[PDB]
Protein backbone atom coordinates (compact mmCIF):
# COMPACT_ATOMS: atom_id res chain seq x y z
CA UNK A 1 0.00 0.00 0.00
CA UNK A 2 3.01 2.45 0.67
CA UNK A 3 4.93 1.86 -2.93
CA UNK A 4 2.53 -0.79 -5.06
CA UNK A 5 -0.68 1.94 -4.93
CA UNK A 6 1.39 4.40 -3.73
CA UNK A 7 4.66 5.71 -5.39
CA UNK A 8 6.87 6.10 -2.98
CA UNK A 9 10.64 6.99 -3.91
CA UNK A 10 13.02 4.78 -3.79
CA UNK A 11 16.11 6.30 -4.83
CA UNK A 12 17.68 9.13 -7.06
CA UNK A 13 19.37 9.06 -10.31
CA UNK A 14 22.32 11.48 -10.40
CA UNK A 15 23.42 13.34 -13.76
CA UNK A 16 26.04 15.42 -12.98
CA UNK A 17 24.40 18.08 -10.75
CA UNK A 18 20.80 17.01 -11.40
CA UNK A 19 19.15 14.84 -9.15
CA UNK A 20 16.23 12.90 -10.22
CA UNK A 21 13.65 10.73 -8.11
CA UNK A 22 12.63 7.38 -9.29
CA UNK A 23 9.71 5.86 -8.42
CA UNK A 24 7.60 2.52 -8.01
CA UNK A 25 4.17 1.35 -7.95
CA UNK A 26 1.20 -0.82 -9.79
CA UNK A 27 -0.24 0.58 -12.73
CA UNK A 28 -3.21 2.87 -12.78
CA UNK A 29 -5.96 -0.04 -12.88
CA UNK A 30 -5.35 -1.25 -9.54
CA UNK A 31 -5.95 2.33 -8.06
CA UNK A 32 -9.02 3.45 -9.49
CA UNK A 33 -11.93 2.27 -7.08
CA UNK A 34 -11.80 0.36 -3.08
CA UNK A 35 -12.62 -2.33 -4.73
CA UNK A 36 -10.10 -2.71 -7.03
CA UNK A 37 -7.32 -2.77 -3.94
CA UNK A 38 -9.85 -5.63 -2.27
CA UNK A 39 -8.14 -7.34 -4.96
CA UNK A 40 -4.46 -5.79 -4.97
CA UNK A 41 -2.58 -9.40 -5.71
CA UNK A 42 0.18 -10.34 -3.03
CA UNK A 43 2.95 -12.91 -3.41
CA UNK A 44 3.75 -13.69 -0.02
CA UNK A 45 6.78 -14.97 1.26
CA UNK A 46 5.00 -18.67 0.65
CA UNK A 47 5.04 -18.31 -2.85
CA UNK A 48 1.33 -18.00 -3.09
CA UNK A 49 -1.45 -16.15 -4.97
CA UNK A 50 -3.22 -13.83 -2.28
CA UNK B 1 71.10 31.95 -2.26
CA UNK B 2 73.19 29.32 -1.06
CA UNK B 3 70.04 27.22 0.57
CA UNK B 4 68.93 27.26 -3.63
CA UNK B 5 72.23 27.07 -4.80
CA UNK B 6 72.84 23.69 -2.68
CA UNK B 7 69.17 21.81 -2.77
CA UNK B 8 68.86 20.70 -6.75
CA UNK B 9 66.79 17.65 -7.53
CA UNK B 10 65.02 17.22 -10.52
CA UNK B 11 60.60 17.81 -10.20
CA UNK B 12 61.00 20.47 -7.89
CA UNK B 13 60.98 23.66 -8.06
CA UNK B 14 61.59 25.14 -5.09
CA UNK B 15 60.18 28.07 -3.09
CA UNK B 16 61.82 29.85 0.48
CA UNK B 17 59.25 31.93 2.28
CA UNK B 18 58.87 32.81 6.00
CA UNK B 19 56.69 29.89 8.11
CA UNK B 20 53.45 32.29 9.10
CA UNK B 21 53.47 33.85 5.53
CA UNK B 22 53.28 30.25 4.20
CA UNK B 23 50.82 29.35 6.50
CA UNK B 24 48.57 32.07 5.89
CA UNK B 25 49.09 31.14 2.32
CA UNK B 26 47.87 27.74 2.52
CA UNK B 27 44.85 28.79 4.62
CA UNK B 28 44.16 31.49 1.85
CA UNK B 29 41.77 29.37 -0.56
CA UNK B 30 41.30 32.38 -2.75
CA UNK B 31 42.44 33.73 -6.04
CA UNK B 32 45.92 34.78 -6.11
CA UNK B 33 46.49 36.26 -10.04
CA UNK B 34 45.37 39.66 -10.66
CA UNK B 35 42.02 39.31 -12.89
CA UNK B 36 40.43 36.06 -12.70
CA UNK B 37 37.26 34.91 -14.82
CA UNK B 38 35.18 31.74 -13.48
CA UNK B 39 33.40 29.80 -15.56
CA UNK B 40 30.58 27.82 -13.95
CA UNK B 41 29.05 25.09 -15.44
CA UNK B 42 26.61 22.32 -14.68
CA UNK B 43 29.18 19.56 -15.60
CA UNK B 44 33.24 19.58 -15.85
CA UNK B 45 33.56 18.80 -20.06
CA UNK B 46 31.74 21.99 -20.96
CA UNK B 47 33.20 24.53 -18.92
CA UNK B 48 36.48 23.31 -19.70
CA UNK B 49 36.16 23.09 -23.29
CA UNK B 50 34.77 26.37 -23.12
CU1 LIG C 1 51.78 24.10 0.57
Amino acid sequence: VTSAVGGAMVGETVEGIARYPINLRYPQSWRDSPQALRQLPILTPMKQQI
Amino acid sequence: EELDNTVRLPGLANLWVPPIRNRIDMLSTGIKSPIGIKVSGTVLADIDAM
